[PDB]
């Protein structure tokens, strides 16, 4: 049926294994070595040509097959290098994997465009980005390359379109003494594998989870998407507070901002339809990005929690 | 990246759709070479910046009818090593050292044709529209009935019957509805060989003999196909040391390490009364070279009056920092703000070793230091005197 039957498989917890698509490459020894001291179940990992070797005293296999009925893996992470990333995340779909973490910024947006086309026909595998940050489980599960330190196990979902400023938004709410649930970074490319509306249906189903941060930023219109589904199942009695910080009100138009899908084009994408869309949804919007975690708390004071 | 007007030209002409014939002239004395060429009377001057604007010798407007190659001469002599402006340039513009001497046409109908990567229909998309030479934007807000989408599949390409539907929808006479949809699927073939993320042609018109033609051609690229795309990307030094940097028209320097959080630095900079100087992403993998060559961009602009630095991790990025102040010899305020490994020894690092640099621990703290810094600066530059600063421990 719909490829929405696997947004289940966003909420990685303490039972996720997972390999390393491009185990032998700097980014994916790396990163790793640090999933391992972070204490996730990082089994092993795929390298052509290398398969049978031992890398960091794990298993390496030729194919991502090969690696998920050898260590039953139910997640895959992904540092091949854009020329290849999209295949990558091809072979990880071809293999039935439940989520995948593409890490890779660069990949070609016609090669994304390929991806989209087959993920979208299809049920078994999630994908998670590319240019993303990944998703992390606070405490239990961590895909990709957030730093863990400044995460602590709370009550606030984060998904975000950004890297570092999700790191911002996540120090602010430990700062605070909140914590998070689930932090899920959707990457800034115009063709991703997972949307806000996506993790807000998984935000808005957890017990875990009393209050979300949307971080968006310009282009496209996945904002507005959020918006009207908030306004739909997240209205009237017992609902969870939405707190958001859009970035690009000071971008120039039609100029990429780092960022493959920051951008305004034909006069869509502009940060304020953005933030006046959420507003109209009940949103906070916070106008400053250093007053996220502070904003969510009296947010969450004005309703005794 | 985008090429001049010409440059996409060229690209429609060898995959054979047809393109107003015109020659590219970068001085004055060649424009009348190129209009004596075309007949010496009706002939369009077309600037090429990388179009309804002004430019600096006092002319509007980039593409003007001149009759005479004496005129042609004359009016790309207020061109050619000119700079034009306009909104999207800022208080700057763009250098003009080229213009294309094209022949003049004229057309019976415009209408308006685009393929382009569409977020809603994830993939491309055929654009069309019987209202075609003016802005799309208004169009679409005006009646969008007119605008005729039509999305493809991109494992089974474009079909002849779709290019055939969308230009009878958009108003094509029968007798040439097969050679329009021609050129649109010749564009749909430019459009994936060359990683073009939109191809718009505006208008896309009735010749006077009755033919399609494609009068002016936008074409934006992927640059994350670079690799891929060697043809393309051989036609300031941000791009040289490989830093996503953008110049802007604020007085303050905005130095950080991801794309969303230095956006969220330019408008938490508006937010407290500044205006941001240039966008930056710094990124991970971030070496000495990077900082240095990202503070000796942001000081080669004089109107920065501070320099903000916002990046989120601490001691080895600053001695980074330290190293670059020390050798470009700046002068103007620098407030950074550290998040990660070593916050305090990289805060006692700046302070206890000479420059004066101010740390922040707080973004919105970070954020007024900066702007107030530099109005301290602009009322100093106003008053004639000159200020140096003496900072906290």
């Amino acid at each position: 049926m719909s490829y929405t039957a696997s947004r289940q498989h966003l909420y990685v917890d303490k039972n996720t294994k997972i390999i390393c698509q491009g185990f032998t490459g700097k980014q994916g020894t790396f990163h790793s070595q640090q999933a391992l001291e972070y204490g996730t179940k990082l089994v092993g990992g795929t390298t052509p040509g290398k398969g049978g070797q031992t890398h960091l005293g794990l298993p390496v296999f030729n194919t991502v097959k090969e690696a998920k009925e050898q260590t039953g893996a139910t997640a895959s992470v992904i540092y091949v290098p854009p020329p290849f990333a999209a295949a990558a995340i091809n072979e990880a779909i071809e293999a039935e994997i439940p989520l995948v973490v593409c890490i890779t910024e660069g990949i070609p947006q016609q090669d994304m465009v390929r991806v989209k086309h087959k993920l979208l026909r299809q049920e078994k595998t999630r994908l998670i980005g590319p240019n993303c940050p990944g998703v992390i489980n606070p405490g239990e599960c961590k895909i990709g390359i957030m730093p863990g330190h400044i995460h602590k196990k709370g009550r606030i979902g984060i998904v975000s379109r950004s890297g570092t400023l999700t790191y911002e938004a996540v120090h602010q709410t430990t700062q605070v003494g909140l914590g998070q649930s689930l932090c899920v970074g959707i990457g800034g490319d115009p063709f991703n594998g997972t949307d806000f509306i996506d993790c807000l249906e998984i935000f808005l189903n957890d017990s875990a989870t009393e209050g979300i941060i949307l971080i968006g930023e310009i282009g496209g219109n996945a904002e507005e998407n959020a918006a009207e589904f908030l306004k739909q199942h997240n209205s009237g009695p017992n609902s969870k507070p939405v707190v958001s910080f859009i970035a690009g009100l000071t971008a120039p138009p039609g100029r990429r901002m780092g960022h493959a899908g920051a951008i305004i084009a034909g006069g869509k994408g502009g940060a304020k339809e953005k933030i006046s869309a959420l507003q109209s949804a009940g949103v906070v919007v916070s106008m400053s990005p250093a007053q996220l975690g502070t904003t969510i708390y009296k947010e969450f004071e004005k309703r005794k929690m | 990246l985008s090429l001049h007007e010409y440059m996409s030209m060229e690209l429609l002409q060898e995959a054979g759709v047809s393109v107003p014939k015109g020659y590219v002239a970068k001085s004055p004395d060649e424009a009348y070479a190129i209009a004596k060429k075309l007949g010496s009377k009706d002939v369009v001057i077309k600037a090429q910046v990388l179009g309804k604007g002004t430019f600096e010798s006092g002319l509007k407007g980039g593409v003007k009818i001149v009759f005479s190659p004496e005129e042609a001469k004359a009016v790309s002599s207020q061109m050619i090593g000119k700079k034009l402006f306009t909104k999207q340039t800022g208080e700057k513009g763009r250098i003009c050292n080229q213009v294309l001497v094209c022949e003049r046409k004229y057309p019976r109908r415009e209408y308006y044709f685009a393929i382009t990567m569409e977020r809603s229909f994830q993939g491309p998309v055929l654009i069309g529209s019987s209202h075609g030479g003016v802005n799309i934007e208004d169009v679409a807000a005006e009646s969008p009935e007119a605008i005729i989408k039509e999305p493809i599949d991109i494992e089974e390409g474009i079909k002849k019957e779709q290019a055939l539907q969308l230009a009878q929808k958009m108003g094509f006479p029968p007798n040439i509805v097969e050679s329009a949809a021609e050129n649109m699927v010749k564009l749909y073939s430019l459009f994936l060989k060359y990683d073009a993320t939109m191809i718009e042609i505006n208008p896309m018109v009735e010749d006077s003999d009755g033919a399609v033609l494609c009068m002016d051609a936008k074409i934006n690229f992927d640059s994350n196909s670079a690799y891929r795309q060697k043809k393309i990307f051989d036609l300031k030094d941000a791009a040289k040391a490989n830093l996503n940097y953008i110049g802007l028209d604020g007085n303050i320097g905005c130095l950080v390490n991801g794309a969303g959080l230095a956006m969220a630095t330019m408008d938490i900079i508006k937010l407290h009364g500044g205006t941001p100087a240039n966008f930056l992403d710094v990124g991970g993998g971030a070496t000495v070279h990077q900082v240095t060559e990202a503070f000796k961009l942001i000081t080669s602009d004089k109107k920065v009056l501070a320099i903000l630095v916002n990046i989120f991790g601490c001691d080895v990025i600053a001695q980074g920092i330290v190293m670059a102040v020390k050798d470009l010899e700046i002068k103007i305020p620098v407030v950074v703000r550290l998040q990660g490994t070593r916050v305090d020894d990289a805060k006692a690092l700046i302070a206890d070793s000479g420059l004066k640099i101010l740390a922040c621990d707080d973004l919105d703290e970070a954020a007024r230091m900066v702007v107030k810094l530099s109005e301290i600066v602009t009322l100093a530059k106003q008053a004639h005197v000159d200020v140096k600063f003496q900072l906290p421990i």
